[PDB]
RNA sequence: GGCCCAUUCGGGUCUUGUAAUUGGAAUGAGUACAAUGUAAAUACCUUAACGAGGAACAAUUGGAGGGCAAGUCUGGUGCCAG
RNA sequence: GAGUCCCAUAACCUUUGUACCCCAGAGUGAGAAA
């Protein structure tokens, strides 16, 4: 992690300054701390996959619209070429 | 169920099972693997 | 009035077996009283029939109560020993019913006596 | 309460399997001025287009926009009033008909809709699965109706 | 061809089922409870306007 | 895909460090170092700011809360 | 899944009067006028509360057509706490006495039905819960109990028959408020076979705009049953416009 | 057979998948060919329609139209009327395909094991083997599918991958 | 008046002398207030005041 | 009545039997508007005759 | 985890995936004792024996996208872009 | 100074003892006996 020169820390304005049962219920507490581990791997995993059909959607929509924008181009040609 | 399988939390009654603690164990154990890679 | 009600004539008794006789061929017929109560409540059955000449009569009374309580249609015929002989089965049937099925090759004739069977309650 | 409306289940993707013969056609009331220019009969060309019995719809919208239209169109209001075409009543205020007919169609998917207008034409083509029916040349056509 | 086809319908019919609820006999056996959740804020009724 | 036959469309295998080098570790790719050179800039632009913060900070600056902190 | 010695934590619902059973899976739930029994076997829920045992019962949306509507996501239920409730169809107390569960002490449910045998049950059910009067008659006939009803905030149907819109007609006129509800459940099948049932759902619709009801919503009941919806609307006299 | 009048249509593609999924078709070429044998025969009672009522034509061609559906098996007995000859849809000559009889009178679990049942010479209709899936069954026809008396399934010795088997397993 | 009638042809009075009744050759029948601004409504006695 | 073994390899098909036995009586007194018991009576003679089968 | 909608953010739905293993049946092309067929003969039909897991008994054609190198070329405002 | 107000008149677990049990469940559905 990035750690500030103390002389840039010390000179700061006020707004930002940087703050630097046993037993039965440890297996019980450890557990608790396993399972929510797990559910936030599978969340960034499920979460990043949308992404990537995302920039996958973004890309395949980005070449209908070129398609869409160019073609009313030519309409605009034949439709005032009769004007 | 069982009247001894009938617990004062679902905490007690899941960590009876033990298919569904050694699945998170085996997991468990695969994302630090990864983690504190 | 009768116990045993609504009672089919003699014609509308004859379209019924006909589809009774076939659709034990085709497995989609479960036959007596504790199949008929098991269907209702799966709510798999199209309707039952019922043998109106039953010893004692009341002992398949109670289907009724669990038919409309589905709004399963229902009916009873006169002779339990003509069911079985439609039904396939060497003993009496004193109840029967049929069992759903939108891929049977019979859903027209099993509709079309339903229909009947409606316009009779 | 974010609402979310369900998708028909009469509809199969763009596939409407629910549609069978005989059809729903509302009728619009430029398709009414279009099909008397042509001279084509609203039933006759609806059961030839469609080789199905048609039975033809007129809400009290489009009878309203008809008949405001004036003595012009005095013709139009009669043939309109054909005892073969059967008439839809309506709960809304408006007398547009353009809307009356989008939501109604948006809500029930056994409906044909008959119409020239090229605002309406685009927005029944949205919406999924509803047979688009108009006049041109010299009877009429059918476009998103697969049993042809 | 055949066997291609057939491996698309079963296809469809998956995605059918994601896009809209089909029906599959009711219920068999116990009533378990909605597998996935009752979602409180959700209304999926067509509205009349 | 047009006109490109799939031996056209080939993967191409990654070479390893070599084993006299081991020791130092694993051999950097050019999607290794743009991590490494991103990660710098990143933290060089927010010091950057910190900085140009600091400096031009007031002296006579007075927030309330200063008397608990 | 839902098995007897597990806990679940019971929550408020949209509409007042229902809750929401979760835990490994959720349940419709609602608090039961009659601790200590099942009407027909349904699933219950107990709660110690300061200590009384207070008592509630599962919703089966395969076997009630309302709970299934309510899943399936309605907007509107004007059944609720302190409010009276016509039910055309009592067939039996499976789905009576949860609507009687909903309305509450202060409010009643006016069951009608038709045939004896059903109805014999509907009256032992019925006694149980003191604001039930089992109304065992014809519904195509209101006048011939007009004398055991006053008005009704909102009306429910589940009547199987193919005239049902007349009979919810001269029901609503007879007893429903102005501005009331009514919620109707409408089986194709039973009305017309030989179309399709989504031809038959905008017909009825049609119907109930004939007979001053504003339709508001319509919810296919999918998938706890085929080819089923329900219809909510409102009985506007003044005018639908 | 002929092609649509518009083959690229999106609800028509989704037609003709659910269709041959449901009824297990080759391509689209037996689906347009039902097709437009529909059209033919909605076409004729399309313009005995349009004849006066009591037209002796009208009558006549009308009547035995009807009665040869009825035949068929698509229009049932109580619909003997033009209007219900209109109203018909390909599916239900599709449903008249062998296929759908030997699937749904249970000798086959599947269009697809009905199929190649019917093509591997397995299925007989009176003193007939059928090897043609597209062979339309009349109603009387219908009660008569059976496995054929030369079939395995139908009443005749092992095949040949049996007793090869029962032999390699003697030894 | 209104574009939707098209030419008058029968009118009559309400015989409570209350409304208007209007028959136009384009095929309807109209009703109207023979005072547009009063409504048919019981009035309290402070109203009617 | 398997929790408190009212009914109660071969005492089970007594079980079994005796149990349908019972389930038929309740519906011939259940319906019937003022049951009688010479069906009753008849009935378990059946059952006895079982009885002594097995 | 899969799938659907959505320019946007996000939203919606639940028995799914295998690029995993494995079992016994059916039979056609074929190869063929024959017979039939025919002026004779081919072919058709019928029919002994053999005839399938890569069922290698190895149908195609067309279209939309990726991704990979200590590789190569080109313009630049490092580490980029084509 | 300090939670009576979740029955220490009790709950739960362990040991011992007594009496019974080792079938399907949304149970299957035409054989059994010879």
């Amino acid at each position: 992690g990035l750690k500030v020169p103390k002389a840039v820390q010390k000179e700061l304005p006020f707004k930002s300054q940087i703050h630097q049962l046993g037993g039965d219920e440890k297996k019980a507490r450890s557990f608790i701390q396993k399972v929510l581990t797990i559910s936030k791997a599978k969340d960034s995993k499920r979460k990043e996959q949308k992404a990537s059909q995302r920039k996958e959607r973004l890309k395949k929509l980005a070449k209908m619209e070129e398609e869409k924008s160019q073609r009313d181009k030519e309409k605009k040609k034949e439709y005032f070429a009769q004007n | 169920m069982n009247r001894k399988e009938r617990k004062s939390t679902i905490l007690e009654t899941l960590m009876g099972d033990e298919a569904s603690n050694k699945y998170f164990k085996r997991k468990y154990n695969e994302i630090q693997e990864k983690s504190t890679s | 009035n009768p116990k045993a009600f609504p009672l089919a004539d003699a014609a509308l008794t004859q379209q019924i077996l006909d589809v009774v006789q076939q659709a034990a061929n085709l497995r989609q017929l479960k036959k007596g009283a504790n199949e008929a109560t098991k269907t209702l409540n799966r709510g798999i059955s199209e309707f039952i029939i019922m043998a109106a000449d039953c010893e004692p009569i009341e002992i398949l009374l109670h289907l009724p109560l669990l038919c409309e309580d589905k709004n399963v249609p229902y009916v009873f015929v006169p002779s339990r020993v003509a069911l079985g002989r439609a039904c396939g089965v060497s003993r009496p049937v004193i109840a029967a019913s049929i069992t759903t099925n939108d891929a049977s090759a019979i859903k027209t004739q099993i509709y079309a006596v339903k229909d009947k069977i409606e316009t009779l309650l | 309460t974010r609402n979310i409306p369900q998708v028909s289940s009469a509809l199969f993707f763009q596939y409407n399997q629910a549609i069978k013969p005989p059809y729903q056609v509302l009728i619009d009331t430029n398709f009414i001025n279009f099909s008397i220019q042509k001279k084509v009969d609203i039933v006759r060309g609806m059961m030839d287009c469609l080789l199905a019995k048609c039975n033809p719809l007129i809400t009290d919208c489009v009878m309203a926009e008809l008949e405001k239209l004036g003595p012009k169109y005095r013709i139009a209001l009669k043939l309109a009033r054909d005892p073969r075409i059967k008439r839809l009543s309506c709960s809304h205020k408006g007398t547009y008909a353009d809307d009356c007919l989008v939501h109604r169609v948006l809500q029930h998917k056994c409906y044909i809709v008959a119409t020239n207008d090229a605002g309406l034409k685009q927005r029944i083509r949205k919406i999924p699965g509803i047979p688009l029916m108009s006049v041109g040349g010299h009877a009429y056509v059918i476009e998103k109706l697969p049993d042809v | 061809s055949r066997v291609k086809k057939r491996k698309k319908y079963q296809k469809a019919q998956k995605k059918l089922k994601s896009v809209r609820a089909v029906y599959s006999g009711g219920q068999s056996g116990v009533y378990e409870g909605e597998k996935t959740g009752i979602k409180k804020g959700l209304t999926r009724s067509v509205k009349f306007k | 895909a047009k006109l490109v036959h799939d031996v056209q469309k080939k993967q191409h295998r990654e070479r390893s460090q070599l084993t006299s080098r081991s020791r130092y570790g694993f051999l950097e790719k050019h999607k290794d170092y743009v991590k490494r050179a991103q990660d710098f800039h990143r933290k060089q632009s927010t010091l950057k700011v910190l900085r140009e913060k600091a400096k031009e900070r007031n002296p006579d600056e007075y927030y309330h809360a200063m008397h608990s902190r | 899944g839902a098995r007897g010695g597990a806990k679940v934590v019971i929550e408020p619902h949209r509409h007042a009067g229902v809750y929401i059973a979760r835990g490994k899976e959720d349940l419709l739930v609602t608090k039961n006028m009659a601790p200590g029994e099942s009407v027909y076997g349904e699933k219950r829920i107990s709660v110690e509360e300061p200590p009384t045992k207070v008592e509630y019962r599962v919703w089966n949306p395969f076997r009630s057509k309302l709970a299934a509507g309510i899943m399936g996501g309605l907007d509107e239920l004007f059944i609720a706490p302190g409010k009276k409730v016509l039910y055309l169809g009592a067939a039996s107390g499976t789905s009576v006495s949860h609507v009687s569960d909903v309305v509450g002490p202060e409010g009643v449910v006016y069951a009608v039905e038709f045939s004896h045998r059903p109805g014999r049950e509907l009256i032992s059910m019925a006694k149980k819960r003191p604001n039930i009067i089992p109304i065992i008659e014809d519904a195509r006939h209101p006048q011939k109990y007009r004398m055991l009803i006053g008005m009704v905030d909102c009306v429910f149907a589940d009547v199987a028959q193919p005239d049902q819109a007349r009979i919810i007609a001269l029901n609503s006129h007879m007893f429903l408020k102005d501005q009331g509800g009514v919620v109707i459940s409408i089986k194709a099948n039973c009305i017309d076979s030989t179309v399709d049932a989504e031809t038959v759902f905008a017909r009825e619709v049609q119907k109930l705009r004939e007979e001053r009801i504003k339709p508001l919503e319509q919810l296919t009941l999918e998938p706890y049953e085929r080819d089923h919806c329900i219809v909510v609307g409102r009985y506007m006299r003044s005018g639908l416009k | 057979y002929s092609t649509p009048k518009r083959p690229y249509e999106s609800s028509r593609l989704d037609a003709e998948l659910k269709l041959a999924g449901e009824f297990g078709l080759k391509n689209k070429k037996e689906i347009y060919r039902i097709s437009f044998q529909l059209s033919k025969i909605r076409r004729a009672a399309r313009d005995l329609l349009t004849r006066d009522e009591k037209d002796p034509k009208r009558l006549f061609e009308g009547n035995a139209l009807i009665r040869r559906l009825v035949r068929v098996g698509v229009l049932s007995e109580d619909k003997k009327k033009l209007d219900y000859v209109l109203a018909l849809k390909v599916e239900d000559f599709l449903e008249r395909r062998l296929q759908t009889q030997v699937y749904k009178l249970g000798l086959a679990k599947s269009v697809h094991h009905a199929r190649v049942l019917i093509t591997q010479r397995h299925i007989a209709v009176g003193k007939q083997i059928v090897n043609i899936p597209s062979f339309m069954v009349r109603l009387d026809s219908e009660k008569h599918i059976d496995f054929a008396p030369t079939s395995p399934f139908g009443g005749a010795r092992p095949g040949r991958v049996a007793r090869r088997n029962a032999a390699r397993k003697a030894e | 008046h209104t574009k939707r009638m098209q030419h008058v042809f029968q009118v009559k009075y309400s015989m409570d002398s209350k409304y208007i009744i209007s028959g136009s050759d384009d095929g309807n029948v109209r009703l109207w207030r023979s005072k547009a601004w009063e409504r048919s409504n019981v009035k309290t006695t402070r109203e009617k005041n | 009545g398997a929790e408190k073994a009212l009914f109660r390899k071969n005492k089970g098909r007594i079980s079994r039997y005796l149990a349908n036995k019972c389930s038929m009586a309740s519906r011939i007194d259940n319906y019937s508007e003022e049951p009688s018991n010479v069906f009753g009576s008849v009935l378990k003679k059946q059952v006895e005759q079982r009885l002594e089968f097995y």
